[PDB]
């Protein structure tokens, strides 16, 4: 009943696949993960 | 009895589908327009 290991789901794609599959051991294959998105650099406000 | 005295070689085309276009839908990006508060409520619906 003790936590022996942990996985950070945002460190590397391997840990992301581990969190997606909910397993510390990922077999050979290709797995689709969260899509990347370009975040906005700043906010633009346009008014009359 | 009727027995043919000649023959005609014919070719008939047969069309059979083998596959279709693949589909990958990002459910979070589809239901929620990259909104954080929308994703926080979408996660409450389980693993749909």
């Amino acid at each position: 009943g003790t936590i022996t290991d942990a996985v950070d789901c945002a460190l590397d794609p391997l840990s992301e696949t581990k969190c997606t599959l909910k397993s510390f051991t990922v077999e050979k294959g290709i797995y689709q993960t969260s899509n990347f998105r370009v975040q906005p650099t700043e906010s633009i406000v346009r008014f009359p | 009895i009727a027995i043919p005295t000649n023959f005609t070689i014919s070719v008939t085309t047969e069309i059979l589908p083998v596959s279709m276009t693949k589909t990958s839908v990002d459910c979070t990006m589809y239901i929620c327009g990259d909104s954080t508060e929308c994703s926080n409520l979408l996660l409450q619906y389980g693993s749909f």
